[PDB]
């Protein structure tokens, strides 16, 4: 046997909170290219 | 031998519907390029039997062919005729296989072996580029005042006549001046049409360097093309059968790459 006590700590004054630091939802990649971006016009002119 | 080919275009019908064939004739550069696409190389045709690959002029044969565009042919229908004279057999089924909308009739081709004796009368039709080369002072700006610059420009401009001379006389003299060398002598010459021919040409222009290297990014800039056109029809007489055949299949003026040199002869 051993003797055991219980206490408490209230967050925000003695224990801090960390940020998320990551991404949870995966989601697919990005379609829908832009027709007003300068790079798109440059590559379109080059292709022409 | 010579190869003579004929193409037909509608240039009529409902004006509220697309007409690619009639629109194709608005630029002489496009017409010249399309006619040049009718002479493919022996390797390009084998590699691409359907003409569905990017177009590069380096894959097509170079040969000085001539052509003319005629209009106003009747029979209750409108027609524009393209007449092509060449030293090679054209491949029309390879050029128009994906553009059958352009034509109103199948292309026709035939052989041509013109043998003319000395002192023979002929009926001729031909279009000329009336151009002379001159030194011109450089006037610029014209922002309400004309400012002269000391440089003198070597420029090819239109043929001009005096105030007391008609254009027909000037053109007849201008053609009879050179007719000794070509190999024929005129008998009558009358002017039918006098005007301008327009076109536009693309040109590559560098813009920025490539971050990965090995080239630039490039763009297209358009350069105008203007020519002075005059159509003539009349009667001629062959001086010697040697130089006349050289005059044919060669052209009787400049701008021969834009349908400006072609002699059409009939036996009268």
């Amino acid at each position: 046997p051993r003797f055991v006590i219980r206490r408490e700590l209230v967050v925000g004054e003695d224990v801090q909170v960390s940020r998320e630091t990551g991404t949870s939802v995966w989601r697919p990649k990005g379609t829908r290219a832009d027709y007003n971006n300068s790079e798109y016009k440059k590559v379109r002119a080059e292709r022409l | 031998m010579i190869y003579l080919s004929r193409l037909l275009i509608d240039t009529g019908g409902n004006p509220d519907r697309p007409r690619p064939g009639r629109k194709w004739l608005d630029n002489i550069y496009n017409v010249h390029r399309r006619l040049s696409m009718a002479f493919p190389s022996g390797l390009r045709r084998e590699q691409d039997p359907h003409f569905l690959k990017p177009f590069s002029p380096n894959d097509f044969q170079k040969t000085p062919f001539l052509f003319r565009v005629d209009n106003n042919i009747d029979g209750n229908d409108k027609r524009a005729i393209i007449i092509v004279q060449s030293v090679l057999e054209p491949d029309w089924d390879y050029c128009f296989q994906n553009a059958l909308d352009f034509l109103a009739a199948p292309p026709e081709t035939k052989e041509y072996n013109p043998e003319f004796k000395a002192g023979q009368l002929l009926r001729f039709r031909l279009r000329v580029n009336a151009s002379v080369r001159r030194h011109i002072p450089e006037m610029v700006q014209q922002d309400g005042q004309t400012i002269e610059t000391g440089k003198i420009l070597h420029k090819r401009v239109s043929l001009t006549w005096d105030a007391s001379s008609t254009p027909d006389q000037a053109l007849a003299d201008w053609l009879a001046a050179k007719s000794p060398k070509l190999g024929f002598t005129l008998q009558r010459c009358e002017l039918l049409q006098l005007g301008w021919v327009y076109g536009s040409k693309p040109e590559p222009k560098n813009v920025k360097v490539k971050e990965q290297g090995q080239g630039y990014w490039r763009e297209h800039k358009y350069n105008p093309l203007r020519f002075r056109a005059a159509l003539l029809e009349g009667v001629l007489e062959v001086d010697d059968p040697k130089l006349f055949l050289k005059t044919l299949s060669s052209g009787i003026g400049k701008a021969k790459s834009f349908g400006f040199g072609l002699l059409s002869v009939l036996p009268i």
